[PDB]
């Protein structure tokens, strides 16, 4: 396994394959974090959250 | 739900349940954002008018209610086969995100396929009976069910499961979705982020040996339900 096949690509959520290498995405109401890997809540309540 | 565990407090926050005009619960749906509920097609024939409550876990103890805008049935939704079970209701006014009261994620087609279909459970959830013959219930449930093997299922289905279906559950273990279960939350979980993957549709029974549940399969309509909100 490969890019998105091999731990979706580090990527926290939505990860694809573009020209051979890994481009991860958010859901919406998420931003897409520096390390342009992990996604950021933008505000309260973000989607699929448990509210614990 | 038969069997599974009772939703604790901010488990199951997506969780919305339809209304009758006597305050009861006929059907589940999944909140998708401020204004927007997903559930059944189906579901909205099985009252004249209906409202729905969210954020709501004890049908006892008081919770939100809202009155629907706009209800966006699938054209294609037949009785007949169940095929295309799906619609999204518009709300009046917009849902108050809280605690317990929260949206589930949509996810991306292909993404959604690879990764959250292959997993090996999710989860759905509901106020609908706890065994096949007895009364709605009145705490809000959940149950990790796995993924059927599409193989296995149409094998096992008495009926066709349509490419817009898919079959999650256990062949023997009496654990199962249920009356009043419908047009409620399948959501499957990835690194703690919780995806909409289904919509509880229909089962020969509950719980039954060697059935399993079947749900709409979301992936499928992803692209109706974004033109639905938008
Ligand atoms: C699609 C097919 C079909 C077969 C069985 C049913 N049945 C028979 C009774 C059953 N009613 S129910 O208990 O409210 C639903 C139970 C469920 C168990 C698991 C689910 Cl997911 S949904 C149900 O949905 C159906 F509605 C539709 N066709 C004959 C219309």
């Amino acid at each position: 396994r490969k890019l998105c096949s091999l731990d979706n690509g580090d990527c926290d959520q939505f990860c694809h394959e573009e020209q051979n290498s890994v481009v991860c995405s958010c859901a919406r109401g998420y931003t897409l974090a520096d390390n342009g890997k992990a996604c950021i809540p933008t505000g309260p309540y973000p989607c699929g959250k448990q509210t614990l | 739900i038969v069997g599974g565990q009772e939703c604790k407090d901010g488990e199951c926050p997506w969780q919305a349940l339809l209304i009758n005009e006597e305050n009861e619960g006929f059907c589940g749906g999944t909140i998708l954002s401020e204004f927007y509920i997903l559930t059944a097609a189906h579901c909205l024939y099985q009252a004249k008018r209906f409202k729905v409550r969210v954020g709501d876990r004890n049908t006892e103890q008081e919770e939100a209610v809202h009155e629907v805008e706009v209800v966006i049935k699938h054209n294609r939704f037949t009785k007949e086969t169940y095929d295309f079970d799906i619609a999204v209701l518009r709300l009046k006014t917009p849902i108050t995100f809280r605690m317990n009261v929260a949206p589930a994620c949509l996810p991306e087609r292909d993404w959604a396929e690879s990764t959250l279909m292959t997993q090996k459970t999710g989860i759905v959830s509901g106020f609908g009976r706890t065994h096949e013959k007895g009364r709605q219930s009145t705490r809000l449930k959940m149950l990790e069910v796995p993924y059927v093997d599409r193989n296995s299922c149409k094998l096992s289905s008495s009926f066709i499961i349509t490419q817009n279906m898919f079959c999650a559950g256990y062949d023997t273990k009496q654990e199962d979705a249920c009356q009043g279960d419908s047009g409620g939350p399948h959501v499957t979980r990835f690194k703690d982020t919780y995806f909409v993957t289904g919509i509880v549709s229909w089962g020969e029974g509950c719980a039954r040996k060697g059935k399993y549940g079947i749900y709409t399969k979301v992936t499928a309509f992803l692209k109706w339900i974004d033109r639905s909100m938008k």
